[PDB]
């Protein structure tokens, strides 16, 4: 935790920030009580891939998990007018809020406006409503059905297939999206 | 050597103090305000 | 000497005279002045917040 | 101090010294008779028929005696009180030299007036005398100490000599070195 | 797809300084490179090139120059191929080039990785250094390689990008400006060593030696006084306004003299050890 | 060769010019562009601040607005509709017959031009004003250019008639453009011609369908014996008759010689 | 740095809008919207007054004093005399009445509040000039240490009608801020006319030129933040209002024997 | 101020300019054609006469 | 993060709304300039806008 | 003596020509430089490079073509004309037959004394890799000029975007006390007179300090009263929160 800490403030490379705080959620695998009140101290500073990687790296270990509050932590990330922010914002509710819904949590209602509204809106950004659009199929992937699950008492340990798969996200707009390996993730309940 | 006391005794009055003004500020971000 | 003319301090016994410079000091206490109006006036306004 | 030129045969070499030997006699500016030494001039000529005043005032400032060299020299240049006058400066020259490291290894610089006495062949009345000489013949600056009987000197010409000279100063060297183990370690880790 | 080049930190800066005296006054330059279509661009050396009475053009390109730097640029490696040209124009609202227009056309039949870099602020430079690339499209963006995959794009957003006038089209159908910058070991060690903040260097040891010590004579000189003006700025503020409230105007009075005076003791403090630190050989 | 130094000469850039309207500070001078609208411009080196103030022709910078070189002061064409020659022309063999009057005014004159410390031992001040009036034509140009040919100081020649005319403040900055080329070459000495027409003290001495006689006035009398005066200048003023003059410029402390030419 | 550095160009302030955001008034005449610098606020910050500007980035800089300075109204403005205080014999009658006019309300001002009278704003002078005039108060201002500034009744006189009130308007309003300043007035008659015919054309102005001297004067309080002397030459009939003690305090008459 | 050159342009914008050797000392005088920048107004060389500003109405005959 | 945003703005004037046009543009009064038809701001409404009414332009 | 002033643009691509070739230590590059030498501070505006071949085992073995010099100027003067040749610079410490001969070639072409760079392409050891040296005879002396970085208003902007106390001085003021004690040692070994002739003299610069001790606790007690202010820092710190802590007890109410 001290390390991938220092890397993230004393480097100046925003993409090299971005990716220490995405390893640190899964440091924190085990405990998801305490990802949202690290990610929301470092949710607050000058740079905007700061604040994109920790969007994400929030809804790792809080996808499977309980804790419905750290939507609360991602409101404001969506507000953020940089693109790649709000993209990433959007496939982390998508995480957090599978199977949320039916008087569970009360942000699955805003989450399903912001289906249809983000794409015909053109106030947005452009890969603000790119990315809404694949959040709106991780919810519903697999029927309403597979859900994320990482480090939980079905596997056992840490899965192989799930861990590399969230590791080839961090990598989306800068060379062509690397999402095919997001399906190692998801299993049926 | 007086005068370098005097110092240390001004100081002294930093760490009993400025950790005590968040120290009740706790209960104003966790209950629900107007 | 005694009305501050002219500088200096004379022996009456031997007959001797002493040097004696025009000033004895700069300013130092003069920062207390500021110190002690502060302290006379903000003190007793945070005992009127507190209530 | 010239190799490649002012190329000479062997007896010029003699004459080219004797202009220099009487032109230190008179005047002590440029450091003294020992810096010929360790040019090529006065190791390339003979010891005798009055080439040697060179190598007689160079010993003689130390012995103090100066029936040695008017022995060897003629009655012209022996008539003229100049030449005992300036002769005695490199006298206390080489004591003036020992009061930046030479034997306090504490950086003091102390010079008393009885050690320049019996070096330079002069009394003690003439001490404050000669003093006041050299000042303001532009030979040396700085100042003396008429209570404790003390002299403070300021920049002067310091020679090209070794050995036990840069053995003290770099033993001093060591103590800057030794603080660094000292208070350097100290400021490093706080 | 659309190239994305890496310009080292060298010649960033010459490309900046040939171009930059005056503000109508336009020049030109060479740049060379090793690199290969899609990935692994480079921009390596640049130098500026002799300019005819038509300015920026084709034929303002002399060979018999170029073919001596070759020979002259190849001890030290820096002679390569040519990867393109830049200029300098004083800048408008859409075409910084005033001369060069399709020029550029005669460029991508000898090169078609060349391209032609103009310096927008022209020493209005905020510190972002921001330049303008121009590509040739003529037909294309249509059923073809897909240049938008890369980094940044989709450029126009509201009525700023860039320049801010140019906002979608940009200069000629949408040539997707892209440019980066890198650091090598010796550029990085050097910037530090001279340009950072501001240079004191080229004397390690009498940086704050000299600054600190030998100059009180020009800074600390009559400290007595200088103690004085560390009162006049508390009497400035403390004097003013003793009730916490708006009354003489003041809100943060008392900490603008705080951080103000926190200096002035810490400089009196960072000399107080260095003037221990003279080690004048005392002991006994 | 010299045709590849003007090839050379062709690269160079120039820059603008401007004069200081005000002075905010020693290193900022608010100053006013000639190509442009009003700028407040810096330094950049060889900025001499004695000789550079407010008010003082600057050259601009069309880039990063800064001073560079130090320009004289001109406004009007000091050059074109003020004559300036140097020393004199008229010699001394066609003012003769005066030699009489002239013996005790170059007392008066030329001396404090050439050793201004005569008079500072006897603790007096020189004559300022110097007045020659007669026949139009006669005596007003030899007069003239006699006295700055045994000075050796300039030949000035500033007549009276370029002073009132229909405009907003001519003869405001007549004066103080006048007074600045006086004051840049001490060596020089200002004549003018028919000063008739721009003086009078009408009743109460103000202005009565006449723009721009009371501002000659009052400005001519406020150089004088203001705080700065002209002491290696000399006014001079040439007329028909001194008493259709302003008796307020006669008065003793700015023209203190009055001199008929028969 | 960036918001001040090198270039710098003049601007007129108009209205706020938010914190670090205002909207002025360039020198070229189009108005921008530049960041009011964080000092100013409400009461530091200027209503209407002209300051400095960024060339480009368009931010706030400073605020410029009300230069008068120009090439039209011009008006000569003395700095530090040399003329030494009493160096004339016979006024000692003056010179008891100068110190309470002078000296007084710009220094010992605070005694007048001890009795519960405002500072007498100014002083009446009469004779020609040149004798305890010119000299006189130019030496006492060195006394004071107060700005001398010389408005004159045939200065700031220009074809260009309303500019010569304009001027007076700039002279006074910048006199309010700083307390020591001296304005004296020579030959307060050139003013003290009036319209006694229709001139058309040419001079319109006799009546402009006590508009805004009397506002800064009959129009306001009483206050002193600056010594108007002024200085009377040759009148009779002539009543601008200037006269009496409405204002100015004492009248002081050059003694003819 | 000696070696250097003081040329208003039509556009009523002074430009002050080191004299060049292209151009002559008596070459450049008020009332005549000196070609210069459209841009930075940056006296080049001078041109020969040909229209002066003859202003006509003005009767010639020989 | 506010100095790079307002330092960087190039300015805007005031002007005053002549009339409203329904191509969702308006005719705005320029001072220095004239009467021009500009664009009409997206968080600004064209109908809201009256006669000599006080707008700010880029 | 002479100023010389070098842009941080020269000394940067300066050791970037020893990496490019992978140049071993038998080669060592040559190059010169352009500015106004007219001056008595040496500007450098711009750099180049030269073919140079050089044979490590023999020092009596040089090339260097002035033709290339020749073309190459001929391009400046369409660019720049106010850049003329101030000198040249070579690679590496040492100083040999080879180095010094080629200075007199480059005085054809430059009016003024050559600058002399010797450029250090390892950079081992505190700063200024590339020192500044003159030429000037009594034998060539080497003598050295004070070294200032020093560029254009553009050119100092730029270098920042590349990159985006007392403890400091206290680490290389160790470092440089140990290396002057080598510098001696070493010295010694090369004799078995002139520096140690200079460094007596500098060296020489508690007889008359029994009471000079009296004046360095006077400016220590003007430093205590800084000190004091400090203390008035600390008395204004202890003010701050105190308005904010006042406010908590205020929120209690409300909430």
């Amino acid at each position: 935790v001290k390390r991938l800490l220092h890397v993230a403030v004393s480097d100046s490379n925003d993409d090299v920030r971005r990716a220490a705080v995405i390893a640190l959620g899964f440091v924190l695998l085990r405990d998801y009580t305490t990802v949202p009140r690290i990610v929301q101290l470092l949710s607050k500073s000058h740079n905007a891939h700061v604040r994109c990687g920790t969007a994400f790296a929030l809804g790792i270990a809080c996808a499977g998990k309980g804790l419905q509050s750290a939507i609360d932590v991602l409101d404001p990330l969506t507000k953020d007018p940089v693109d790649f922010v709000r993209q990433a914002a959007m496939i982390a509710l998508s995480m957090i809020l599978i199977q949320q819904t039916e008087k569970l949590n009360p942000q699955v209602a805003d989450i399903n406006k912001n289906f249809l509204s983000v794409i015909t809106n053109k106030h947005q950004e452009g890969l603000a409503k790119f990315g809404a659009c694949v959040a709106q199929g991780i919810m519903n992937a697999g029927g309403r059905n597979v859900t994320i699950q990482l480090e939980n008492a079905d596997t056992g340990t840490l899965d192989t297939k799930s861990v590399v798969g969230l590791v080839m996200f961090s990598q989306f707009w800068y060379w062509f999206p690397l999402a095919h390996f997001l399906s190692l993730s998801f299993t049926p309940t | 050597q007086v005068f370098d006391e005097r110092i240390k005794f001004a100081n002294q009055l930093h760490d009993e103090y400025l950790v005590s003004m968040r120290y009740p500020e706790d209960k104003k971000t966790q209950q629900n305000e107007k | 000497i005694l009305d501050k003319i002219f500088y200096g301090v004379l022996d009456q016994g031997n007959g001797w005279l002493y040097v004696y410079e025009t000033p004895n000091q700069d300013a130092t206490y003069d920062s207390a002045l500021e110190l002690v109006g502060q302290l006379n006036k903000v003190v007793d306004q945070l005992f009127e917040k507190a209530s | 101090t010239l190799e490649p030129s002012t190329s000479i045969t062997l007896a010029e070499r003699q004459q080219l010294a004797y202009d220099l030997s009487i032109s230190a006699l008179l005047g002590d500016k440029i450091y003294n008779f020992g810096e010929l030494l360790h040019h090529p001039i006065m190791e390339t000529i003979v010891n005798d028929s009055n080439y040697d005043w060179l190598f007689q005032l160079l010993n003689a400032l130390t012995v103090g005696d100066f029936d040695k060299f008017d022995s060897l020299i003629k009655v012209q240049i022996s008539k003229i009180p100049i030449l005992a006058q300036h002769e005695s400066f490199l006298r206390q020259k080489i004591c003036l030299m020992t009061l930046i490291e030479t034997v306090f290894v504490k950086n003091i610089r102390m010079l008393s007036f009885e050690d320049i006495s019996k070096a330079t062949h002069l009394p003690k009345d003439n001490v404050e005398h000669l003093v006041m000489r050299a000042i303001s013949l532009g030979l040396l600056k700085g100042s003396i100490d008429q209570v404790n009987e003390l002299v403070t000197i300021s920049w002067v010409q310091p020679r090209i000599i070794s050995g036990d000279q840069i053995t003290k100063m770099k033993d001093r060297l060591v103590e800057w070195n030794d603080q660094v183990e000292k208070l350097g370690k100290k400021m490093e880790a706080r | 797809t659309k190239e994305t080049v890496y310009i080292s930190s060298i010649a960033l800066l010459k490309m900046l300084k040939h171009g930059r005296a005056g503000v109508p006054m336009e020049v030109m330059g060479l740049m060379l490179g090793e690199f290969v279509d899609d990935y692994t661009v480079n921009v390596v050396d640049v130098f500026a090139m002799p300019q005819s009475g038509t300015g920026v053009s084709v034929e303002a390109v002399d060979d018999v120059f170029q073919a001596k730097m070759m020979d002259m640029l190849k001890q030290t490696g820096r002679d390569q191929m040519v990867v393109g040209w830049y200029h300098s124009h004083p800048g408008f609202g859409c075409w910084l080039s005033s001369v060069d227009v399709n020029t550029q056309k005669s460029f991508e039949q000898l090169n078609s990785r060349a391209v032609a870099v103009v310096v927008d602020p022209i020493q209005s430079v905020k510190g972002k250094v921001v330049i303008d690339a121009f590509r040739l499209i003529d037909t294309g963006a249509l059923i073809n390689n897909l240049e938008p995959r890369q980094t940044t794009s989709n450029t126009g957003l509201l009525n700023k990008a860039n320049i801010q006038a140019l906002i979608h089209g940009l200069n000629r159908h949408y040539y997707s400006l892209n440019i980066d910058y890198h650091k090598t070991a010796k550029e990085t060690k050097m910037l530090m060593n001279l340009h950072k903040e501001q240079w004191q260097s080229g004397l390690k040891m009498y940086d704050y030696e000299e600054k600190e010590e030998s100059n009180l004579a020009a800074t600390k000189s009559m400290v007595k006084i200088a103690e004085q003006y560390s009162k006049r700025i508390e009497e400035e503020k403390e004097l003013t306004e003793e009730e916490l409230k708006t009354r003489y105007v003041g809100r943060q009075d008392p900490k603008k003299h705080l951080s103000e005076t926190a200096d002035e003791t810490l400089e009196n403090n960072i000399v107080s050890v260095l003037t221990a630190g003279v080690n004048s050989v005392a002991i006994k | 060769d010299k045709t590849e130094n003007d090839i050379k000469a062709l690269q160079s850039i120039g820059q603008l010019i401007g004069e200081v309207m005000k002075e905010l500070s020693e290193e900022k001078y608010i100053v006013k562009a000639s190509s442009g609208p009003r700028y407040i411009v810096g330094v950049r080196n060889s900025v001499d601040r004695s000789k550079l103030k407010k008010g003082v022709r600057v050259t601009l910078d069309i880039t990063t607005l800064t001073i560079m070189r130090i320009l004289p002061r001109e406004t009007d064409p000091l050059v074109y509709n003020m004559t300036s020659f140097e020393q004199g022309e008229i010699t001394f063999d066609g003012i003769g017959g005066l030699t009489e009057q002239i013996r005790e005014l170059r007392e008066v004159i030329e001396l404090p031009l050439k050793n201004p410390e005569i008079f500072q031992r006897v603790g007096i001040k020189p004559p300022k004003g110097v007045l020659l009036y007669g026949p139009p034509g006669t005596g007003k140009t030899l007069l003239a250019k006699a006295v700055a040919a045994t000075i050796g100081a300039n030949f000035i020649f500033s007549p009276a008639s370029g002073i009132v005319d229909k405009y907003i403040g001519e003869s405001a900055r007549i004066i103080r453009e006048m007074f600045a080329y006086a004051k840049e070459h001490e060596p020089c000495i200002i004549f003018m011609d028919e000063v008739d027409a721009i003086g009078g003290r009408r009743f109460s001495e103000g202005t009565s369908a006449d723009r721009e006689i009371q501002r000659t006035l009052m400005e001519l009398l406020t150089q004088m014996d203001g705080f700065d005066n002209l002491g290696q200048t000399k006014i001079i003023m040439a007329t028909n008759r001194p008493d259709t003059l302003d008796p307020a410029l006669l008065r003793p402390g700015r023209l203190d010689r009055k001199v008929e030419i028969p | 740095k960036r918001i001040q550095s090198v270039p710098l160009v003049i601007g007129q302030f108009l209205e706020p809008i938010d914190q670090n955001t205002g909207i002025v008034s360039s020198t070229t005449g189009m108005s921008y919207v530049v960041r009011i610098l964080s000092t100013l606020d409400r009461e530091l910050l200027k209503p209407s007054m002209s300051v400095a500007l960024h060339r480009h980035s368009n931010a706030l800089v400073d605020i410029l004093p009300p230069d008068s300075d120009s090439s039209i109204s011009v008006m000569g403005e003395n700095e530090k005399p040399d003329v030494t205080y009493a160096d004339v014999g016979g006024l000692d009658m003056q010179k008891q009445e100068i110190r309470e006019a002078v000296e007084l309300p710009l220094v010992q001002a605070d005694l007048y509040e001890q009795i519960g009278i405002d500072p007498p704003r100014g002083v009446l002078l009469y004779g020609p000039p040149g004798t305890g005039k010119t000299m006189l108060v130019k030496a006492v201002a060195n006394s004071t240490k107060a700005a001398f500034i010389r408005v004159n009744g045939s200065e700031f006189v220009h074809k260009y009608l309303g500019e010569g009130p304009r001027m007076v308007r700039d002279v006074f309003r910048l006199a309010r801020e700083n307390a020591p300043s001296i304005i004296f007035i020579d030959e307060v008659d050139s003013i003290a006319t009036k319209r006694f015919d229709a001139q058309t054309g040419s001079d319109r102005e006799v009546q402009r030129i006590l508009i805004e001297l009397l506002t800064q004067m009959d129009g306001f309080d009483q206050s002193t933040n600056v010594k108007v002397i002024m200085a009377t030459n040759r009148a009779d009939t002539l009543d601008p209002a200037l006269l009496r003690p409405g204002r100015l305090d004492r009248k002081i008459e050059f003694p003819s024997l | 101020v000696g070696k250097a050159a003081v040329v208003k342009t039509s556009s009523r914008q002074t430009v002050f300019l080191p004299m060049v050797g292209l151009v002559d000392p008596d070459k450049l005088k008020p009332n005549d054609l000196v070609g210069v920048n459209k841009d930075s107004y940056l006296i080049l060389d001078t041109l020969p006469s040909e229209f002066d500003s003859r202003v006509k109405a003005m009767e010639v005959d020989e | 993060k506010d100095e790079l945003r307002l330092l960087q703005e190039p300015g805007s004037y005031v002007g005053e709304v002549i009339k409203i046009v329904s191509d969702k543009k308006v005719l705005v009064k320029v001072q220095p300039e004239g009467k021009y038809i500009v664009d009409v701001a997206k968080d600004i409404n064209v109908k809201d806008l009256k006669a000599s009414q006080r707008v700010c332009l880029r | 003596h002479e100023k010389v002033t070098i842009a941080p643009l020269v000394l940067l691509s300066a050791l970037d020509h020893y990496e490019r070739t992978q140049t071993k230590e038998n080669k060592r590059c040559v190059g010169v430089i352009l500015g106004d030498a007219n001056s008595s501070t040496i500007r450098v505006t711009n750099s180049f490079a030269l073919p140079f071949e050089e044979d490590e085992k023999n020092s009596d073995v040089w090339f260097l073509d002035h033709n290339y010099i020749e073309n190459m100027n001929e391009m400046c003067k369409k660019i720049n004309a106010k850049e003329k040749l101030i000198g040249w610079y070579h690679s590496g410490p040492k100083l040999r037959a080879s180095d010094l001969k080629i200075n007199e070639l480059f005085k054809k072409y430059t009016q003024n004394n050559p600058l002399l760079l010797i450029v250090d392409v390892k950079q081992q050891g505190v700063g200024l890799p590339t020192d500044a040296y003159v030429a000037i005879e009594q034998e060539k002396t080497f003598l050295h000029l004070p070294c200032t970085i020093e560029a254009e208003e553009a050119e100092e902007i730029g270098v920042e975007h590349l990159l985006r106390i007392r403890l400091t001085n206290q680490l290389k003021s160790l470092k440089g006390l140990q290396s002057k004690l080598k510098d001696v040692v070493e010295y010694l070994d090369k004799v078995i007179h002139t520096i140690l002739g200079k460094l007596q003299d500098v060296f020489n610069l508690n007889n008359l300090q029994k009471a000079l001790t009296v004046k360095t606790n006077d400016e220590l007690m003007v430093i205590y009263i800084s000190n004091l202010v400090r203390s008035i820092i600390a008395f204004d710190d202890l003010i701050e929160n105190k308005i904010q802590n006042k406010k908590i007890q205020e929120q209690r109410v409300k909430d």
